[PDB]
């Protein structure tokens, strides 16, 4: 489970950038995980 | 355009008047009574605004706050011209009735304000908030209103209220403000800070930018808020309760 | 050397096994695995083991 | 106005070759890595280093 934390709404919204190997909130823009 | 940074809290009218009394003590001004009439519209649904950027997300729909001042005139029954308009009346404000009632406030239809939710992060020990701001000065034609010019912006009603409270000036650009709100409807007229007073302290920075006047700021509203330790809690409120953007509905009262 | 380099020591006795790191499997999709070729090895060294030890 | 020195003039014949630039431009901040060696992958194609 992957959750941003300072929206902390649920269920999370969550888009995956692969031409940048990141993971990023679609509200916040936060980047979660990367590589 | 301002950066309004800002603390909260909250009291019970039966220590009102001895706050009050407090409050002249530390800042050498009296209070002086106020009031303000505010009408929040929304984005009309009727409409399919595809233009939001949905695979970027550019921008977000919002809501539009008009405020206005309303003499007093209309405020004060036919039991109250005896008593001098000063801060006293305001306790005699407390039932959920007031003289203002719907039909009113719908035949009056300024200063025309949108915000954003405040900054994120936990190292910030005041609630910033951005303002745009801009003033309605008079207008003319066919169908000369608040309610026609909103309606062409693209806007629709939603609901409104109405503040009465005191004022405290400070050094340095701090205003301290004690609030009752009574919202209104043609239902009737229902007081939400029901048996007590809202409080707020804030200051206005012209320019994002300047760093070291916001650092001056929030020296001056933590020593403020160091100062009334022990008689009322200062504390920065929720940052998801000041968010006003169409898609999530929550109203900070 | 005797702390670091016996010559015991040249004879294999227990053999290590490495992580998955060094051995990654690739998965097309849930249930679809290609193990990488030390893995197999490997499970034919453990096999032929066992063949050896029930033998025994 | 004139030129001092005469030019040599005329038609001849050429072929568009096989090479395009829009075919060899490529850059990369940041992307995708490998399973085993968590490098940068190898392609243009998979935007790799």
């Amino acid at each position: 489970v992957l959750t941003c934390p300072e929206c902390k709404v649920y269920p999370p919204k969550i888009v995956e950038r692969f031409s940048e190997g990141d993971v990023v909130c679609a509200l916040c823009g936060l980047v979660l995980s990367d590589k | 355009m301002v950066q309004q940074l800002s603390l909260f809290g909250s009291i019970g009218d039966d220590g009102y008047d001895l706050l009050i009394s407090t409050l002249t003590t530390i800042s050498g001004n009296p209070p002086l009574l106020y009031n303000s009439l505010c009408t929040v519209w929304k984005p009309n649904p009727s409409y399919d605004v595809e233009n939001v950027n949905s695979r970027n997300q550019l921008v977000e729909p919002n809501r539009i706050k008009l405020s206005k001042e309303v003499p007093f005139s209309y405020l004060i029954d036919e039991t109250m011209m005896d008593k001098p308009l000063n801060f006293r009346i305001l306790k005699s404000f407390t039932n959920d009735k007031i003289p203002l009632n719907y039909a009113m406030t719908r035949n009056i239809l300024w200063s025309l304000q949108i915000s954003d939710i405040p900054a994120a992060g936990n190292n910030r020990s005041v609630s910033m908030q951005t303002i745009a701001e801009t003033i309605i000065l008079s207008s003319a034609g066919k169908n000369s209103s608040v309610s026609s010019l909103m309606n062409g912006l693209g806007y629709v009603f939603e609901f409104q209220y109405l503040t009465i409270g005191v004022k405290f000036f400070m050094k340095h650009g701090l205003i301290l403000e004690l609030q009752k709100i009574w919202q209104i409807e043609e239902a009737g007229n229902s007081q939400i800070t029901s048996g007590g007073f809202l409080l707020k302290a804030y200051i206005n920075v012209s320019r994002g930018t300047d760093i070291d006047r916001i650092n001056y700021t929030e020296t001056a509203l933590m020593n403020l808020k160091k100062e009334l330790q022990g008689y009322i809690e200062l504390s920065v409120p929720d940052r998801q309760s000041m968010d006003s953007r169409v898609a999530h509905g929550n109203i900070l009262i | 050397n005797e702390v670091f380099s016996r010559p015991e020591w040249m004879i294999l006795t227990c053999l290590p096994v490495p992580p998955p790191p060094v051995r990654p499997s690739i998965s097309f999709n849930e249930s679809q695995r290609g193990e990488d070729d030390l893995t197999f090895k490997l499970a034919d060294i453990l096999k032929a083991n066992i063949s050896l030890e029930t033998l025994e | 106005k004139k030129l001092m020195a005469q030019i040599f003039f005329g038609p001849t014949y050429y072929q568009r070759l096989r090479h395009m630039v829009d075919d060899k431009i490529h850059a990369r901040a940041r992307g995708p890595m490998q399973v085993l060696t968590r490098q940068p992958v190898e392609g243009r194609s998979r935007d790799g280093g």
